[PDB]
C-alpha cells in the first residue's frame, strides 16, 4: 500500500512537472509520453493513471476539462 | 489602331449604364421566368451563338421575347455582366455550371478564362470530377492536365467516390496508359475490380474489356475466382472469352515501378560558363548522376522540401535584375514525368533561402529573410496543399539566421545556433525544448526516425537529440582527413541513417563519399565512395534532399570522367 501511494504521488508529480512545459492531449496523446518517462521505473498501469488524471479536474492548476479537451489551461 | 484611354472606356461605361437603366434594349432573355433585358450587339460581339441567334433568318430573329432554356439564371447574368464590363469575377464553386453555359453559348473569351482557372485548380480531389467534366465537354488542355493529375494521384488513392461513375472510354484511356504512378501491379487490379463490383451485370462487356486491359500479370492472380463468385448464371461464352486473355496482348513492365530512391541536388557547378548553377541528381543504387531542369532557369538560392508522397517543391529565391539580385516570392512544383516545373500560388513575402517543412499535409516555411523591418523580425508562414493558399501562423519566439528545421512525430522542430523550439501546428503554440551546449551555425539537421541528428557547424559536431529523452548528446567524430572543410549532409537513405560529405584540402581535388552510420556503434562505416568518373564537383551552396524519381523521364548528365 505504501509503494502504491508512492507511485500514485510520483505520477502526479511527473505530470505536473512535465506537462507544465509540454503540449496538450486530445484522447490519449500525453499518456504515452508519461508512460515512456516512467518506462524504466515501473509498469504503466493504464487504469490507475486513467482514473487518477481525472481527479484533478475539481480545482485549478490545469484542471484538464474532459468536455473542453480541445485546449488545456496553460496557466498556474 | 484601337483607343483605350478615351472612346473605349467611355463607350463601355455608357453601354453598361444603358444596360443598368434599361435603355435602348430590344431583346429580353427569358430564363425560367426571369427576365434579362439586354442588347443584340453586345450578345453578338461576345457570344458566337447569339450572333447566329439574331443574324440567321428564322422565327426567333424577329422575336422580342425569346425563351432560352437549359441555362442557369446566375450564370447567364454573370456572362451578361462580363460582356457589359469585361470583368468575370469567378468564384471556385460555380465554375462547372459557368463553363457549361459558356460552352452552350459559345463565348470564347470566358471559355478560355474558365479553362485556365480549371487547369490551375486541379489540386487533390476534383481531378477525377473535372476529368469527367472535360470528357463530357471536349477540352484537350483540361483533358490532358486532368489525365496527368489522375495518373499521379489516383494511383495512390484509387478510392474516390466520383471515380466510380466514369465512362468506358475515359477509364480505358486511364488504365491502358503507361503513366500509372503505382509501385505494385495488384493495386490497379483491385481498383479495376472494385470499379466492376459496384456495377455488375450492367457492364459485363466493359468488365471483359477492363479485364483484358489490366493484362495477364494481374489477371492470373484472383480475378477468375472472384468472377466465378460473381458471374451471372447460364453464362458459357463469357468463360471462353475470359480464358483467352492469358497468352496474348504483349505483357510489358509498367512505369510506376521505377520509383528509385535518389538524391535531388540544387545549385551545382554548371558545366557551361554561360549558366551559373544547375540542379542534378545521384542514384545510390544505379551509381549514376542524373540532371534536372532549373525551375526558373535564372533564379537561385531556393529551398527544397519533400512530402511523404514524394513531391518536390521550390519556394523563394533571388534572381539578378538583368538591368541593361532581386528577391522573388514565386513558388514551383516539379513534375515527376514531364521533367518541367509548374508554378503554384506565390508567397506573400520575398524570402531568401526559405526552409520548407512538411507536416500533416501542410508545407511550413520557417524563416529565410521574410522582411526584417517588421516589429516581430521572427515570423513564419505556412502553406495549404489542399486549399492552395498561405495561412499566417504563430510567429517565431526568437529571430535566427542560417537555421535549419525538420519534422519529427508530426511536430515542427527548428534548430538554430543553440536554441530549439517545438511548434505544435494543432494548438498553434511553441514548446521550449532543450538548449545545445555548443554554439554552431551554417549547418543542417536530418529527421531520421525519432532522433534529430544536427551535423556540422562552425565542423564534425555530431549532436544527437531525442524527442522522448529530450536531451542532447555526442556520439563520435566522423573520420575526416585533417586540413579539410567537410561539407556534411545528413539525410535518410533506405530507412538507414547515412551522410554525404566532401573534403577539400590545399592544392587538392574534392572527393565525394557516403558512409553508413550505426546507432549503437557510433561509427560511420564506409558504404560507398562516389567515383569522380561519374560525378563532378558540386560547389559550396549546394543542397541535398531525399526523393524518388523516374530514370526514363529524366536525362543523364553528360560529363567527361
Amino acid at each position: 500500500q505504501k509503494v502504491d501511494d508512492d507511485r500514485k504521488h510520483e505520477i502526479e508529480a511527473a505530470i505536473v512537472r512535465i506537462m507544465k512545459s509540454r503540449k496538450k492531449m486530445q484522447h490519449n496523446v500525453l499518456v504515452a509520453e508519461v508512460t515512456q518517462q516512467l518506462k524504466a521505473r515501473f509498469l504503466p498501469s493504464p487504469v490507475v493513471i486513467k482514473k487518477r488524471i481525472e481527479g484533478l479536474i475539481e480545482r485549478e492548476y490545469l484542471a484538464r476539462t474532459p468536455e473542453d479537451r480541445k485546449v488545456y489551461t496553460y496557466v498556474a | 489602331r484601337q483607343i483605350n484611354t478615351e472612346y473605349a472606356v467611355s463607350l463601355l461605361e455608357q453601354l453598361k449604364l444603358f444596360y443598368e437603366q434599361q435603355l435602348f434594349t430590344d431583346i429580353v432573355l427569358i430564363v425560367e421566368g426571369t427576365e434579362f433585358p439586354c442588347h443584340k450587339m453586345v450578345l453578338a460581339t461576345c457570344s458566337s451563338y447569339f450572333r447566329a441567334m439574331f443574324m440567321s433568318g428564322l422565327s426567333e430573329s424577329k422575336q422580342t421575347h425569346v425563351h432560352l432554356r437549359n441555362v442557369d439564371a446566375a450564370t447567364l447574368q454573370i456572362i451578361i455582366t462580363y460582356a457589359y464590363t469585361g470583368n468575370l469575377a469567378m468564384n471556385d464553386s460555380t465554375v462547372e455550371q459557368l463553363y457549361e453555359t459558356a460552352c452552350f453559348l459559345q463565348v470564347e473569351d470566358v471559355l478560355q478564362r474558365c479553362r485556365e482557372y480549371l487547369i490551375k485548380k486541379i489540386n487533390a480531389e476534383n481531378c477525377v470530377r473535372l476529368l469527367s467534366f472535360a470528357d463530357l465537354f471536349s477540352c484537350e488542355e483540361l483533358k490532358q492536365s486532368a489525365k496527368r493529375m489522375v495518373e499521379h494521384k489516383f494511383t495512390a488513392v484509387y478510392h474516390q467516390d466520383a471515380f466510380m461513375q466514369l465512362s468506358h472510354d475515359l477509364l480505358i484511356d486511364i488504365l491502358s496508359s503507361d503513366n500509372l504512378n503505382v509501385e505494385k501491379e495488384e493495386t490497379v487490379r483491385e481498383a479495376a475490380m472494385l470499379w466492376l463490383e459496384y456495377n455488375t451485370e450492367s457492364r459485363s462487356q466493359y468488365l471483359s474489356s477492363v479485364l483484358s486491359q489490366i493484362r495477364i500479370d494481374a489477371l492470373s492472380e484472383v480475378t477468375q475466382r472472384a468472377w466465378f463468385q460473381g458471374l451471372p448464371p447460364n453464362d458459357k461464352s463469357v468463360v471462353v472469352q475470359g480464358l483467352y486473355k492469358s497468352m496474348p496482348k504483349f505483357f510489358k513492365p509498367r512505369l510506376g515501378m521505377t520509383k528509385e530512391e535518389m538524391m535531388i541536388f540544387i545549385e551545382a557547378s554548371s558545366e557551361n560558363p554561360c549558366s551559373l548553377y544547375s540542379s542534378v541528381c545521384y542514384s545510390p543504387q544505379a551509381e549514376k548522376v542524373y540532371k534536372l531542369c532549373s525551375p526558373p532557369a535564372d533564379l537561385h538560392k531556393v529551398g527544397t522540401v519533400v512530402t511523404p508522397d514524394n513531391d518536390i517543391y521550390i519556394a523563394g529565391g533571388q534572381v539578378p535584375l538583368k538591368n541593361t539580385f532581386r528577391t522573388v516570392n514565386c513558388f514551383y512544383w516539379f513534375d515527376a514525368q514531364q521533367n518541367t516545373w509548374f508554378p503554384k500560388t506565390p508567397m506573400l513575402f520575398v524570402r531568401i533561402k526559405p526552409s520548407l517543412v512538411c507536416c500533416e499535409g501542410y508545407i511550413y516555411a520557417i524563416g529565410g529573410d521574410s522582411v526584417g523591418g517588421e516589429l516581430n523580425r521572427r515570423t513564419v508562414e505556412r502553406y495549404d496543399t489542399e486549399k492552395d493558399e498561405w495561412t499566417m501562423v504563430s510567429p517565431l519566439p526568437c529571430a535566427w539566421q542560417w537555421s535549419a528545421a525538420v519534422v519529427v512525430h508530426d511536430c515542427i522542430y527548428v534548430m538554430t545556433l543553440n536554441l530549439m523550439y517545438c511548434y505544435f501546428p494543432r494548438s498553434d503554440s511553441w514548446v521550449e525544448m532543450a538548449m545545445r551546449q555548443t554554439s554552431r551555425s551554417f549547418a543542417s539537421a536530418a529527421a531520421f526516425g525519432d532522433k534529430i541528428f544536427y551535423i556540422g557547424g562552425l565542423s564534425v559536431t555530431v549532436e544527437i537529440y531525442d524527442v522522448n529523452k529530450n536531451e542532447w548528446k555526442m556520439a563520435a567524430n566522423i573520420p575526416a582527413k585533417r586540413y579539410s572543410d567537410p561539407c556534411v549532409r545528413a539525410v535518410v537513405i533506405s530507412n538507414s541513417l547515412c551522410v554525404f560529405m566532401r573534403e577539400t584540402h590545399l592544392n587538392e581535388r574534392a572527393k565525394y563519399v557516403t558512409y553508413q552510420y550505426d546507432l549503437e556503434l557510433d561509427r560511420w562505416s564506409l558504404r560507398q565512395h562516389i567515383s569522380e568518373r561519374v560525378l563532378w564537383d558540386l560547389g559550396r551552396d549546394f543542397r541535398c534532399t531525399v526523393g524518388k524519381l523516374y530514370p526514363s523521364c529524366l536525362e543523364e548528365s553528360p560529363w567527361k570522367p
